[PDB]
């Protein structure tokens, strides 16, 4: 428990501490007191101070203290829309719905507000991936036409037939 | 292999529909050469 | 790559395929060639999830794939799959896919033309107007079913013809934007 | 298989279904297939 337990409690306490609304930056010593790890080794103190508290993607050094990066975390409809837009523009791809719901409590309000602007991809594990709905080129069809399209086989043809059908009918 | 066919040059599964397409294109002369009475 | 090709590809993909296919195609549109591993990490799709989508794109041959083999820095063999969009086959396959609908649509019209009119209400068997006279019984003076020895109906054959014809007609009306894009991309 | 095609089931599912259909058709013609199980009548008796 001495090695990982102390650092884990730092992360768990700091993560939960933010949920209390205390967005003000915190020091390692303050967290060590709140976690009762004042007896942590001198080398462990500096190690956490120099590595664990700076390399985590959710901790930022501000005036020598550590903060939860409120700008990075998604907690509003505008951030959700802009992030999906910018991610789509740069071809970065989608973002898991759980990443937003864990970041923004009751994300459904923001999700339902954007509505069709959010494209939901359901993964084999039922998880949803969110994508930006770029409305540049749009087209949609009836289920009957989508069924007709699926009914027309395309793969069971050779290049000869693929081109022959064109000239066979006149195009 | 088993009950299905492969084509290798580099390997693909060869489906009965694709074989059906290929065979449907075979001419009468090729059937005679193959010793198959087309009728 | 003319924008008309990109617009056509996006219209047909978003029109008759799911967003997964469109997003994957947009990647191949944004970049001429992208590795399968890159598309996988970007889309965050599972291997079978993306592979099946890519297999579909392989089925319609809208995209092409080439395999590159090289030795990694640690000495392990590496085989990367590079995917790219083949607008030539895409335009050719959609032209077939669309002119096949016309054949299938007119086949459905010919079916609506050939769908037998008479039918037996007991066994739910449909009889052709040529066969109905063969099945006619002079003693009763009306059509009957040999298996059921019961009256044969004729009026219900209009309902399926009317209903299907609406779908066939509405299909031709909605498909015109893609046909216009094709006329713009024939070159 | 018809419903799987009408429903647009997964390719691997349809492939396995066709592979199963292929096995049933083959076994019905010949039960003496190599490398394949003998089709029993649920009582230890091989089907003719
Ligand atoms: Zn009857």
């Amino acid at each position: 428990g001495y090695k990982f337990g102390v650092l884990a409690k730092i992360v768990n306490y700091m993560k939960t501490r933010h949920q209390r609304g205390d967005t003000h930056p915190l020091t390692l010593d303050e967290i060590l007191d709140e976690t009762q790890h004042l007896d942590i080794g001198l080398k462990q103190k500096q190690w956490l101070m120099t590595e664990a508290l700076v390399n985590n993607p959710k901790i930022e050094v501000i005036d020598g203290k550590y903060a939860f990066k409120p700008k990075y975390n998604v907690r509003d409809k505008k951030a959700l829309l802009r992030l999906l837009d910018q991610h789509d523009q740069r071809g970065l791809g989608g973002i898991l719905l759980e990443d937003i719901e864990e970041a923004l409590p009751n994300s459904q309000k923001a999700v339902k507000a954007l509505g069709d602007q959010i494209l939901f991809v359901n993964r084999p594990d039922k998880k949803k991936i969110l994508f930006f709905n770029d409305k540049s080129c749009q087209f949609s069809v009836d289920e009957e036409f989508q069924k007709l399209w699926r009914s027309v086989t395309v793969d069971s043809m050779d290049e000869e037939k693929i081109e022959e059908y064109l000239k066979r009918q006149g195009i | 292999s088993g009950l299905e066919l492969y084509a290798e040059w580099k390997k693909i599964l060869l489906s009965p529909e694709r074989v059906h397409e290929i065979f449907k294109r075979i001419s009468d002369e090729e059937c005679f050469v193959l010793g198959m009475e087309p009728r | 790559v003319p924008a008309a090709l990109k617009r056509l590809a996006k219209y047909v993909i978003r029109g008759f395929y799911g967003i997964e296919h469109a997003l994957a195609l947009d990647i191949l549109i944004r970049n001429s060639c992208v590795k399968e591993e890159d598309m996988l990490e970007l889309l965050k799709f599972d291997r079978k999830q993306l592979r099946s989508v890519l297999n579909n794109l392989k089925g319609d041959k809208f995209i092409k794939c080439r395999m590159r083999v090289e030795t990694a820095a640690d000495g392990k063999t590496t085989r990367h799959n590079y995917y790219f969009i083949n607008y030539r086959t895409l335009v050719n396959v959609v032209k077939y896919k669309l002119d096949h609908m016309r054949r299938r649509i007119e086949t459905d019209e010919r079916d609506s033309t050939n769908r037998a009119s008479f039918k037996c209400p007991v066994c739910s068997s449909t009889f052709t107007d040529l066969e109905a006279n063969q099945l006619f019984d002079p003693m009763t003076g009306t059509f009957r079913c040999t298996f059921c020895h019961t009256e044969v109906e004729e009026d219900e054959s209009a309902m399926p013809k009317k209903d299907a014809r609406t779908l066939l007609a509405r299909f031709n009306e909605q498909i015109e934007p893609i046909y216009a894009l094709l006329r713009e991309t024939e070159d | 298989l018809r419903r799987n095609e009408q429903n647009g089931a997964a390719a691997h599912v349809i492939a396995e279904d066709v592979k199963l259909l292929q096995f049933h058709v083959a076994t019905m013609v010949d039960n003496e297939l190599p490398g394949l199980p003998r089709a029993m009548q649920k009582s230890g008796r091989p089907l003719k």
